[PDB]
């Protein structure tokens, strides 16, 4: 993972508290690739693997 | 650099290993 | 397909390719890709999961075509080696000076005792007259080992597979 | 003569003591000590009379039956009936396994065989005595033996049978007195697993140095019959492992025969691993390893790219070794040895793919004849080769090295060597190969000879008409046909013999 | 006087594109698959000359020497052909069975053509 | 022929390994017999397997 | 394995000896023909036109031998009895013409027809005019220049080497008068027969003599050897009708003079060259056979040494006796040239 952190916009940057509200509530923003497949009705491991069958999962279903 | 020559192992064959070993140090 | 009319499965092409791809034989992958066109252009689902056993299955079945090529160079060099039987100063160099000779190594040696068995065994080519059942060389077959170890000279302690150690069952 | 354990070589003085006290022991009495035969120690007369007598009582002679007369009486005085059907082999184990139990150390003449001064001296000496060989069989049998009860017993324990092997009263009756050291000595059921860890060793042991001799064996007589892939295969052995044991046994023996050993063995069973790992390595720098040779674009993106991977990996060995077809241009020992020994690294960075061959011919050129005569003959010589390549327009893209290389191109990148001595010559397949951006890979597997042809794989002249070649329509074939024959009939101006009567 | 085609564009990719140092290997399959020979003798010496060069030789190469083996009627070559395949474990194409079986016919040898009929 | 770059993907690098550490940055090194210095001076990113 | 370096021992005998390991195996058959072509041509050359009593009188006289020389008949030093100018002392005629057709297949880059040849053979017919009457139109001399056909293309069938080889062959056998000089059939046939000896010996097929013996041309049963004649084809209906009317000329005044060996003792030659070449086990004693023989020994080492060549590869040739030839350096240029350009031609 990479995080990147900006407090510029708060009153007061220095706030270790602000820092540790802020990663965990980017964290519990996050959906998960199963969850994104269940949403969309897709196989999990067809939206990160480069596999040619894969390519027909993003057609419609004809 | 110095070479390690294991002389530790031998002092392992201090100790009257036929007390419990009922003599491990033949063929067996 | 073409007396009955039916529609192979999916598992069926499957079996064909996998059985076409484990076969060591020369063509074999060739079939294995013609079943899958087949597929493809009847419309049958190819899978991820079938791609990569059929990756996994070639890489395996590498050693069955190996042994199968290698077997066919040992039955040339055995019927070389029939037509040869039928057709039938160590310290002094050239200018003749003395050059030095190393010195013979113990006769109770180890290493003797292998360059001496190697010298004086039967040769590789009279170990099996007729070859594997399946374009394979013998000798994978522990009584075929026994033989070959009996006619080199060697009695075979590990006669039985389960009399092998089989270091991979240890746990601790 | 002749030197064994029953009579002592004469060793050296200055060499250096195996036990760490007699390292700290004072040197007048180092040179205190005398030069006695090993049973004359105490405790060497005490093995020699309690349990090699009864080694050697197996052996023919003529007071076996005496003295198992006597042990056999014994026995049946401890065990009634019993022990009358036991064997005499077996008595005399009985016999050496309580005599080596009863076994104490302390005073000498108060009824101990012998003191732990003594015991300490004898044990000092007889790793002395010891080659090489003499101390790896001694760490074979630590190994074997001591080592599970090491890693199965507690300091607490050891220090226990510390104390029990000194016996002094005072000293053991201060460690028994410790009620955490009563506590703390070690169960049984505990120790039960000493057993098994004992088998497991003596397992692996036994898999090296009796499966050793039959592997060899095999491997050594008809390695294209038994290759290590199918002797692990029917061993059940690691494929790795097999290997390693191979490489082993062969080293242990020259090294035991006081031979060089055969070098090239590592790299002939492990020539893919050699080219992959084995790496100069410089003081305080971390490495790493490549993943993968190049970026690349994976055969599973695309459809054709699988059936290329798959029928590549079909005409490829799986496994390729010493006597298969792409080491058949080995036709000599010379060629064997010069391949395998010192050299396999460049030989096998050369060219990636496995040929039929390491380079290409080296074949010489002829000198423009000079109009100045023996004047200007000299000026070709000189003390270094001097090795020119083309350039320009044509020539010099690393994108088509082989194509440029090739020695059936019309239009070859041009080479040629000056040697010291005026020779011109052309460039070997290394020297051609320098002037491009390097290629550090290499394969082992493909075998170009195994490719499919017939299913799937049938090269048509339709294709190669569709360009529809016509020397009607296009004359530059003509014009290099005509470029590379020969131009001497033209001073003759039909070719007809001579006629002489 | 010639190999068939040239190296350059006719081979596979996966082969490498016409690596020059195999053109010898290229040329003799070309002449081992070319489907208008008709001489039975040359198919056996270029089987001979591919198994010595360490070909890969598959079921296209036998059937094609058993077609050259059916027109002479060249029943013990054919059965020569055979016993090759089953000793070295190739499966022999239906086409391939059918030659040897014409081949044995046509000279009348109704024995051989029940064994091979028998076995396949 | 215009699939991909090479059908081997059964490669062995027979190269030096990357330094790890200390991860020198840049390798100007004066040469005598290089001819290819002129593509191996200036600034390349450096992204592979590794 | 190693041995202690001392009296400063030369690491390669010759400058080829490690190059020749750079061929694949029909290639090294396909050097080893044209190599060992020269190297017997050139180790017969000093006894040139003896006899094989003058042969064995020459052993017999230098028989004493050091254990590590060479067969005194091999590379004889003996005087010269010819004293040629500056090429023909090396070898003979026939290889000269031999190696103006190798450097013009060279140059070739593949085949080539004969027009590319007819003005250089013409010029050393006029340069060497008692040679040119000597061997010309004579079986033993076609056959050994058109030995090197069959290197073009090695897996060429008999149809297509002997059609190729036709028009060579017409030209060498072409009289420039109208003198009709005969059996110019029979020399092709028994040319043809040889050149499918050499071809199946280039593709190393299990005994080459005996499925040459089968393959062979019809009518020429009396070049194979006595146990192999048995398979060969029988002599033509229309070879006896071109016999008759031969015959039936009836000018018994009429003689021939450009063929001057007669064609029954050349097949009486090769013969000889053919039982030597199949009963030889190494190169160097099939050139000792060769040349134990007498009579034209530059044309039966030159028969038997390419045969030895196209059998056993080049490295199997004697690096000695290589490097004792005059000319070797062009020759293995040009059979290294000839051998990667035969199997991509750039014309087709």
């Amino acid at each position: 993972a990479g995080c990147r952190i900006n407090l510029k916009a708060t009153n007061n940057p220095k706030s270790p508290t602000h820092t540790v509200e802020g990663v965990f509530e980017a964290v519990k923003a996050l959906r998960s690739v199963s969850e994104i497949a269940a949403s969309r009705g897709k196989v999990p491991h067809s939206l990160i693997y480069n596999i040619y069958p894969y390519l027909e999962e993003i057609r419609r279903r004809k | 650099n110095e070479a390690e020559k294991h002389h530790d192992l031998h002092m392992f064959y201090t100790l009257a290993w036929w007390k419990l070993g009922e003599g491990i140090f033949g063929v067996d | 397909i073409l007396k009955k009319d039916l529609s192979p499965s999916r598992r069926t092409y499957h079996c064909m390719i996998f059985m076409h791809l484990s076969s060591g034989e020369e063509g074999g992958t060739a079939r294995a890709l013609r079943y899958l066109e087949a597929m493809e252009r009847a419309g049958i689902q190819v899978r991820p999961s079938l791609l990569k056993k059929i990756v996994r299955v070639n890489n395996a079945a590498g050693y069955k075509r190996d042994m199968k090529r290698r077997a066919r160079r040992i039955m040339q060099a055995r019927e070389e080696y029939l037509a040869r039987k039928e057709e039938g100063r160590a310290d002094v160099d050239a200018e003749g000076n003395s050059i030095l000779e190393p010195l013979a190594v113990s006769p109770t040696s180890t290493l003797a005792w292998w360059e001496k068995w190697k010298r004086e065994t039967v040769s590789k080519h009279e170990l099996f007259t007729e070859e594997g059942a399946d374009g394979t060389p013998k000798g994978e077959t522990f009584e075929e080992k026994n033989e070959a170890l009996r006619m080199m000279g060697i009695t075979s302690s590990f006669q039985t597979k389960d009399l092998v150690p089989q270091p991979d069952r240890q746990k601790l | 003569p002749q030197w064994d354990l029953w009579q002592s070589r004469p060793r050296s003085e200055d060499m250096d003591e195996a036990l760490q006290p007699f390292m700290d022991m004072p040197k007048s009495l180092k040179d205190r000590r005398y030069d006695i035969p090993w049973w004359a120690n105490p405790f060497g007369a005490w093995y020699l009379q309690n349990i090699l007598s009864l080694e050697l009582l197996k052996l023919k002679s003529k007071t076996n039956a005496e003295k198992i007369a006597t042990y056999r009486s014994y026995m049946r005085s401890l065990a009634s009936g019993k022990d009358n059907t036991m064997s005499d082999d077996d008595v005399i184990r009985n016999i050496i396994k309580e005599r080596w139990k009863t076994l104490e150390f302390g005073d000498r003449n108060a009824g101990y065989p012998c003191t732990f001064g003594d015991y300490i001296q004898f044990l000092n000496e007889w790793f002395k005595s010891l080659d090489e060989e003499g101390m790896q069989r001694l760490r074979e049998h630590f190994d074997r033996r001591i080592r599970p009860l090491l890693a199965v017993m507690s300091p607490v324990d050891i220090l226990w049978l510390e104390a029990l092997t000194q016996n002094s009263p005072h000293n053991k009756e201060q460690l028994q007195r410790k009620i955490a050291f009563q506590t703390s000595l070690g169960t049984p059921e505990f120790f039960d697993m000493s057993k098994r860890l004992r088998y497991e060793i003596n397992e692996d042991y036994k898999v090296r140095d009796e499966l050793g001799p039959e592997l060899f064996a095999l491997w050594s007589k008809a390695p294209e019959r038994w290759p290590p892939e199918r002797l692990s295969k029917m061993y059940g052995l690691d494929f790795t492992l097999v290997r390693k044991i191979l490489v082993w046994h062969h080293f242990k023996a020259c090294y035991d025969a006081c031979v060089e050993p055969d070098w090239s063995l590592p790299k002939r069973l492990f020539a893919l691993e050699w080219i992959r790992d084995v790496r100069a390595r410089k003081h305080g720098l971390f490495y790493g390893k490549m993943r993968f040779a190049e970026q690349k674009i994976t055969f599973y993106s695309d459809r054709f790219l699988f059936r290329d991977l798959v029928n590549r990996r079909e005409a490829s060995y799986a496994n390729v070794w010493e006597m298969d077809d792409p080491y058949r241009f080995l036709q000599t020992e010379q060629d064997y040895e010069d391949y395998w020994g010192d050299n396999y690294d460049v030989y096998r960075r050369m060219f990636p793919e496995m040929i039929g061959r390491t380079g290409e011919p080296v074949q010489q050129y002829g000198q423009m004849p000079i109009w100045a005569g023996p004047h200007r003959q000299h000026a070709n010589k000189s003390e270094h080769n001097w090795m020119f390549a083309e350039i320009g327009v044509n020539v010099g893209h690393e994108a088509l090295k082989k194509l440029e290389l090739d020695p059936t191109n019309e239009k070859r990148r041009r080479f040629v060597i000056r040697q010291p001595d005026g020779t011109l010559r052309s460039a070997k397949m290394s020297e051609m190969r320098a002037w491009y951006w390097k290629e550090e890979w290499a394969d082992f597997r493909f075998w170009a000879p195994q490719m499919e042809w017939g299913i799937e794989n049938t090269p048509s002249q339709e294709q190669y008409q569709e360009h529809v070649p016509d020397t009607t329509d296009a004359d530059f074939r003509k014009q290099r046909r005509i470029q590379s024959r020969p131009v001497k009939w033209f001073y003759e101006s039909e070719v007809r013999w001579p006629d002489v009567i | 006087m010639h190999p068939r085609l040239s190296g350059q564009g006719v081979f596979p990719r996966y082969g490498g594109g016409w690596m020059h140092q195999f053109g010898h290997v290229y040329a003799l399959q070309q002449e081992l698959l070319n489907a208008e020979a008709n001489n039975w003798f040359r198919a056996m010496e270029l089987w001979h000359t591919a198994r010595h060069e360490g070909v890969a030789m598959n079921v296209s190469h036998y059937t094609n020497i058993l077609r050259q083996c059916v027109p002479p009627t060249a029943w013990e070559a054919s059965l020569m052909v055979l016993k090759q395949m089953r000793r070295e474990n190739i499966r022999p194409d239906v086409v391939g069975v059918g030659c040897a079986l014409a081949a044995c016919a046509d000279a009348n040898r109704s024995e051989e053509v029940e064994k091979v009929f028998s076995c396949f | 022929y215009a699939r991909g770059q090479h059908p081997s993907y059964d490669m062995v690098y027979a190269g030096p390994m990357p330094e790890i550490f200390p991860m020198r940055r840049d390798f100007r090194k004066p040469t005598r017999w290089d001819f290819h210095d002129i593509e191996k001076q200036g600034k390349y990113r450096t992204s592979g397997p590794y | 394995v190693a041995k202690l370096q001392h009296n400063s021992a030369p690491t390669t005998l010759n400058f080829y000896e490690k190059s020749f390991q750079q061929l694949s195996d029909v290639q090294q058959r396909q050097t080893g023909l044209l190599i060992g072509a020269a190297v017997g041509d050139a180790a017969a050359r000093a006894l040139d036109g003896y006899t094989a009593e003058e042969v064995a009188a020459v052993a017999a006289e230098s028989g004493s031998l050091q254990d590590e020389d060479e067969d005194p008949v091999v590379f004889a030093s003996v005087t010269p009895r010819e004293h040629k100018s500056g090429l023909l002392r090396h070898h003979s005629y026939t290889f000269y013409l031999f190696s103006q057709l190798l450097r013009v297949m060279a140059t070739s880059r593949g085949d080539f027809p004969v027009q590319y040849v007819k003005n250089e053979w013409v010029a050393t017919a006029r340069a060497h005019p008692d040679c040119f009457v000597r061997e010309h139109a004579s079986l033993l001399h076609v056959l050994c220049i058109t030995m090197q056909l069959p290197v073009i293309y090695p897996w060429a069938d008999d149809s297509t080497l002997r059609e190729y080889a036709s028009g060579f062959l017409e030209f060498l056998t072409e009289t420039p008068a109208e003198q009709a000089v005969a059996s110019r059939e029979d020399v092709y046939a028994y040319t043809n027969s040889v050149l499918g000896v050499a071809l199946r010996c280039l593709q190393s097929n299990p005994d080459p003599y005996r499925n040459a013996a089968f393959m062979a041309a019809p009518g020429t049963a009396h070049v194979f050897p006595d146990d192999l004649a048995l398979y060969c084809p029988p002599a033509l209906v229309g070879s006896s009708h071109s016999r008759t009317e031969e015959l039936s000329e009836t000018d018994s005044e009429t003689v021939p003079l450009f063929p001057a060996r007669l064609l029954e003792s050349d097949v009486r030659v090769v013969r000889e060259c053919l039982v030597v070449a199949r009963g030889a086990a190494s190169f160097a004693e099939g050139i000792k056979a060769a040349i134990h023989l007498g009579g034209p020994v530059c044309q039966r080492s030159l028969i038997v040494g390419a045969l030895l060549g196209a059998r056993m590869g080049v490295r199997r040739i004697p690096i000695s006796w290589l490097s004792a030839t005059y000319d070797h350096v062009p020759l293995v240029t040009l059979a290294l040239q000839v051998a990667q350009w035969s199997w991509n031609p750039p014309h087709h």
